[PDB]
C-alpha cells in the first residue's frame, strides 16, 4: 500500500491508504482483532475528499467517499462480507473512463 | 432524507475536484498505458505513432 | 458588354474585322462560329468549376447558345473575355492578334484569377498527430491531440 | 501535481517529431537516376542492379532528330529529416530533461509529504488501538 | 461541339480552310480523312486508359467512324480536341498552324491532363517492414508491422 | 515579490517561441520534387514511394513543341525554424536562468 | 501528395518562364542587435559591483 | 485482487501444457483417465511458425 501510494504520488500526485479492523481468531494482535493497511488504487478518482478541507492530511475533512470497482464474483464476496443483497446490482458514479479501448 | 444529503455532499465534492481528478487520471494514463492520448483520431487513419 | 453577341462584336472590333470604324459589316454565321468558340473557351476556362470562375452562364444542352443570351459576367470581366475571344478567333480570319491585344488578354486573365487564387489560398488544418498544448483549456475536454484533416 | 504532468507537452512533441521523421525515412523515394525511356532503350538489364557489366551504355542517336541531348543526369535528392525537425527534437528533449526534476536528495519534499502522511496514519492507528 | 464532324469542321475553320468566313466549302473526303485522324489521335492519347482520359467514345471495329457519331467529350474538352486536331491536320493542306493555335492546343492538353494528374498523384502505402508504433491501439491485434503494398 | 514574478516575461517568450517553431515543424510542407504533370504522364506510379523500380522515367517529347525543356528539378527548401527564433529562445532561457535566483 | 505540380503552358504565350523559386528570407535578429545586447549585459555585469 | 503478492485473490487458475507422454504421466500421478484427452483455453499462440 505504501509503495502504491508513493508511485501514484510520483506520477499522479495523490495517493491514499485505508485502515480497517478485522477479526483474527488465530494469532491476533490484541483483543482477537487485527489492523491492516490495504491499498487504494487510483486515489485521484476513487477517493473523493471533502471540498472544505484545507489540510494536506485531510484531517479537517468531515466526510470522505471511497468508490469501489469490483468484478461480479467480487460483488458477491462484498455482499456476503457486509451482509448485503447480491441480487440487487449496485451502481454509482464511474470513477474511471473508457478512453483506452479496453476489451 | 439521508440519501439526498449524502448525494448532495458527494456531488459537491466530486464537482469541486473535477479538473484535478481529470489531470491526475491523464497523468496516470500517460505514465502507465501510453503517451498518445488520441481517443478519436486513433481510428480515423492508420499512421505511425512512435513511443520514445 | 451586355450579351454574348456584344462580346463577339467587341472581339471583332478589336481585331479590325466587322467594325464600323472601317466600314466593314457583320456576317451572321461569323457570329455563330464566334459564339461557339466563346462557349468552348469559357467551358475550358471553367473546367466544370475547378478553374477560373467568371460568372459566365452556359447554355443548356437542349438550347444551343444564341447571340442574344446574356453572358452574366461581372462588370470587371468583360474586357478580358472579349480580348481573349479576339485572340482565339484571330487565326480564324487568317490574322494574328497584335502585341497590345495579347498583353491585354494576359493581364485580364491574371486579374480574373487573382481573386480566385486569393480565396483558394487556404491553409490546411493541423496534422492528426499534432498535440494540442497545455495552454489550451480545451485539453481538459480530452482534446489532447488535434482533429484529423 | 506529480512529476510527469509538466513534461507532457515536451514528450508529446518529441514523439510526434520522431514519428514524422520515421515517416520521412520510410515513405520518401530513394535516390535513383532520372532517365528518359529512349536513353536506356535496350539497355534496361544493365541498370537492374547486377554487377555483371563494366559499362552503363546509353543510346546516342534518335530517328526524327539529331543525337540525344543527354543533359547531365539528375538523381532524386536523398531524404533529409529537415534540420527544423532535428533542432525541435533536441529542444523538446532538453525541455523534458529540465522539467523532469522533483527539485535538486531530490525526493525530499515528496519525502516530507510522505512523512506527514505517516504521521496521520500513526494518529489514526493510535485512535483505533485506543478504541478496540 | 456536339459530334465528331463538328470537331473536324471547327478545326478546319480555325486553320482557315473550308470555312464560311472565307466563302470556302467542304469536301466529303476531307471529313473522312479528318475523322480518321481524330480517331487515331484520340486512341494515341488514350492508350487504352493508360493515358489522358477525355470521355471520347471510339467507334467499334465492326462500324467505321462516321461524321454523325457523338464524340462524348466533356464540355471543357472540346476546345483542346479540335485545336489539336487542327494542329495535326495542318500539314495535310500544306499549311503550318499559327503560333496562337499551337499555344491554345498546348494549354488545352495541359488542362485536360490536370485533373488526371491530380487523381493519379496518390502516395504508396507504408512499406512492408514498417512497424506500427505503440501509439496505435490496433497493435494489440498483433498488427505490429504494416501490411505490404 | 517572490521568485516567479520576475521570470514571467522570459518564460512566456520561451513558450511562444517553442509554440511557433512547433507550428513551423507541423504545418510546413515537406521537401518534395516539383514536377510538371506532363513530365511524369504515365510514370506516376514510379514516384509513389515504392522501391520496385531502379529508374525515374520522365517524358522526353511533347506533341505541339520540341522536346521537353526539362529545367533542373526544384524542391522545397526544408523548414528552418529561423535562427532568429532559435537565438531568441536561447536568450529568453538564459534570461529566466539569470533572474531565477533568490540570492 | 508525393508531388508539387505546376502549370507549364499559358494561353496567350509560350510555356511559363518558371524562374527559380524565391522564398521569403527568414527573420535574422541583425547581429547589431545581438552584439549590442551582449555589450549591454556585459556593461551591467561590470558596473553591478559594490567593490 | 489489489495486492502485488495476490494475497487478496480468492482463487487462481494455472494452465498446464504437457506432451502426450506427459499427459499419461499426469493421469497416472493424479489418478485420471488418460483416454479422455483434456482441453482448455490455449495460453500460447502460433505467431511463430513452429513445426
Amino acid at each position: 500500500a505504501v509503495n502504491i501510494a508513493v508511485r501514484e504520488q510520483i506520477e499522479a500526485g495523490v495517493g491514499a491508504w485505508r485502515l480497517v479492523t478485522d477479526y483474527e481468531d488465530q494469532s491476533p494482535t490484541s483483543n482477537n482483532q487485527v489492523i491492516r493497511r490495504e491499498p487504494i488504487h487510483s486515489a485521484c478518482s476513487h477517493v473523493i475528499w471533502d471540498s472544505n478541507s484545507k489540510l494536506m492530511d485531510k484531517s479537517d475533512a468531515r466526510h470522505c467517499t471511497v468508490i469501489h470497482s469490483m468484478s461480479q464474483n467480487g460483488w458477491e464476496d462484498f455482499a456476503e462480507k457486509y451482509d448485503l443483497d447480491a441480487d440487487d446490482i449496485p451502481s454509482f458514479q464511474n470513477p474511471n473512463d473508457w478512453v483506452f479501448p479496453w476489451l | 432524507n439521508r440519501l439526498e444529503s449524502i448525494l448532495s455532499r458527494f456531488d459537491a465534492d466530486w464537482t469541486a475536484s473535477d479538473e484535478a481528478r481529470r489531470e491526475a487520471k491523464n497523468d496516470l494514463f500517460f505514465s502507465r498505458v501510453s503517451q498518445w492520448d488520441d481517443w478519436l483520431s486513433q481510428y480515423t487513419t492508420l499512421q505511425y505513432r512512435g513511443q520514445f | 458588354i451586355k450579351t454574348k453577341g456584344d462580346l463577339v462584336r467587341a472581339a471583332l472590333r478589336k481585331l479590325g474585322v466587322a467594325s464600323d470604324a472601317t466600314l466593314t459589316d457583320v456576317e451572321p454565321q461569323s457570329m455563330q462560329d464566334a459564339v461557339d468558340d466563346l462557349e468552348a473557351m469559357m467551358a475550358e476556362w471553367y473546367q466544370d468549376g475547378k478553374g477560373i470562375i467568371t460568372g459566365y452562364v452556359f447554355s443548356d444542352d437542349e438550347n444551343p447558345p444564341a447571340e442574344g443570351d446574356d453572358h452574366g459576367l461581372r462588370s470587371s470581366a468583360v474586357s478580358a473575355v472579349f480580348h481573349n475571344l479576339a485572340c482565339r478567333i484571330a487565326p480564324d480570319y487568317a490574322l494574328e492578334a497584335t502585341a497590345k491585344i495579347i498583353a491585354t488578354a494576359k493581364y485580364g486573365k491574371e486579374l480574373l484569377y487573382k481573386q480566385t487564387a486569393i480565396s483558394r489560398a487556404k491553409r490546411a488544418p493541423y496534422p492528426s498527430r499534432m498535440p494540442t498544448g497545455s495552454g489550451n483549456s480545451f485539453a481538459n475536454l480530452n482534446e489532447w491531440h488535434y482533429f484529423p484533416g | 501535481e506529480g512529476v510527469v504532468r509538466l513534461t507532457k507537452d515536451g514528450q508529446r512533441l518529441r514523439n510526434m517529431i520522431m514519428s514524422f521523421n520515421a515517416d520521412i525515412v520510410a515513405r520518401t523515394p530513394k535516390k535513383k537516376p532520372f532517365f528518359w525511356p529512349e536513353q536506356i532503350a535496350g539497355f534496361e538489364h544493365m541498370y537492374d542492379g547486377n554487377d555483371d557489366y563494366p559499362y552503363y551504355l546509353l543510346n546516342r542517336t534518335d530517328e526524327n532528330s539529331g543525337d540525344l541531348p543527354t543533359q547531365p543526369l539528375a538523381y532524386y535528392e536523398n531524404p533529409e529529416v529537415p534540420q527544423a525537425n532535428a533542432y525541435m527534437l533536441e529542444a523538446a528533449t532538453s525541455a523534458v530533461k529540465e522539467v523532469a526534476t522533483l527539485g535538486v536528495l531530490e525526493t525530499y519534499v515528496f519525502q516530507d509529504n510522505l512523512a506527514t502522511a505517516m504521521r496521520r496514519d500513526g494518529e489514526i492507528y493510535q485512535s483505533i488501538v485506543n478504541d478496540i
